[PDB]
């Protein structure tokens, strides 16, 4: 997965695409709000905001 | 001090206004005392900017602001009318039904007889005017979706037990029939060239 | 901890038992898994949010 | 050929109907057209079946639909009003409301809204007849659901960024003390039939 990745998907149909793609994908998690993907990151670097 | 409407005639003028619309073959007393009492109740809509329009072979009368075109404005905006702007399932169905609705009229004469169909034909094109939703029942539930949404805009009569309906006479009455046509052509046209 | 936080972490745990077989193996979504659950013991007073 | 009522008057009414009510402290332009042409309204509702009710303390005037013969079953069965009637934990809420907007009334004195309330003080009071479900941020979506349900009656504003609303005052007259004895009668009624 890459940017170049996810904007060619863009570009070929909207965010639903992207998600319905996700689903099928694996190693990746889309997150429509920042909070819940940044709640992921700092899952995966056992790191607080701080 | 004033001595009240006729209870008839403000029965018939709550009908008119909550479907837009009056039917003689389907509700025939209001539309004739409408028909007996078009002066009064064009008054009734003066002061709202309101009018009527009268197809009397379709049977049908139909509400209207009572407005010029751009008088003070750019485009009219009448505050009791929201300008919904169908989506783009719903205005191809439109077109359809409107050339449709011609079609009958062609076959049968205007108004005298209401435009009539099997929903079924309609399933197969408009599903290829639209693309497949994840399967044929799918298709039935969006159809019929857009089906309900139509009645509710006055547009078709509920699909019965054979699922045939009846299109409403203000399709022929619409606004803007010729930008319906003009989308229909989009829609061939992106049909045929992708393929 | 904070909410997303906590959901995500339980989604997380909710994999090593996707990896478990005994109860309730998550194969659609585990931080959906994780939102109910946390519905439920909410529900079930357990757990109150301020 | 036919005469147009003031156009002013017309923009007035239309615009009073689409929001259902009308403040002084807002557009005292079409509010002072009501004033000086009253009877003009009541006329024009009377076809359909509504009436001005006014209150210029509050400088507030509110539609009402006629009593004179809309059906003994409720006023809101009345076809053309479209909102469905309130409902008992709404009129919780509203029970709530209209006890602070009275005592900021008195604090104030009963000039214009700015009966302001902050959310966190509804939470509270609601929370112990609606109970608590252990978690702040769903009650916080209840009581906003709620809210939000009470403004499309158009009794309240929706919070604004300090999560401040200002009380409309229609409410007053929709929780008069003949409808709250009318409805608190009713309310002793449902405890005998329940006991």
């Amino acid at each position: 997965q890459t940017l170049e990745h996810w904007l060619n998907v863009y570009h070929e149909g909207g965010t639903r695409l992207l998600r319905q793609m996700e689903k099928e994908a694996i190693g990746l998690w889309t997150y429509p709000n920042k909070k819940q993907y940044l709640a992921r990151l700092r899952d995966f670097f056992e790191v607080g905001e701080n | 001090s004033e001595t009240r409407t006729l209870q008839k005639i403000r029965e018939a003028t709550q009908e008119l206004l909550k479907y837009g619309l009056l039917e003689e073959a389907s509700k025939p007393n209001l539309y004739r005392i409408v028909l007996s009492h078009p002066e009064e109740v064009t008054r009734i809509l003066e002061p709202l900017d309101l009018d009527i329009g009268i197809d009397e072979i379709r049977g049908l009368l139909y509400v209207k602001v009572r407005l010029d075109e751009t008088p003070a404005q750019d485009e009219w905006a009448h505050p009791l009318v929201r300008r919904q702007r169908l989506n783009l399932e719903q205005s191809l169905l439109v077109a359809i039904l409107r050339q449709h609705f011609v079609a009958w009229e062609q076959e049968s004469g205007t108004g005298a007889s209401q435009a009539q169909i099997a929903i079924d034909d309609l399933l197969p094109q408009l599903q290829i005017y639209l693309g497949d939703p994840g399967s044929e029942s799918k298709e039935r539930t969006r159809l019929l979706t857009l089906l309900d949404q139509l009645k509710g805009h006055g547009l078709v009569t509920s699909p019965d037990a054979h699922e045939r309906i009846v299109i409403r006479p203000i399709i022929a009455h619409l606004a803007d029939p010729i930008n319906l046509q003009a989308l229909l052509a989009w829609l061939r046209e992106q049909i045929a060239q992708q393929t | 901890i904070p909410l997303e936080e906590a959901i995500q972490s339980l989604s997380s745990i909710l994999i090593e038992h996707v990896s478990q077989e005994q109860y309730d193996i998550n194969q659609d979504n585990p931080f959906l898994q994780a939102s109910r659950e946390l519905r439920e013991w909410i529900k079930r007073r357990l757990i109150v949010e301020r």
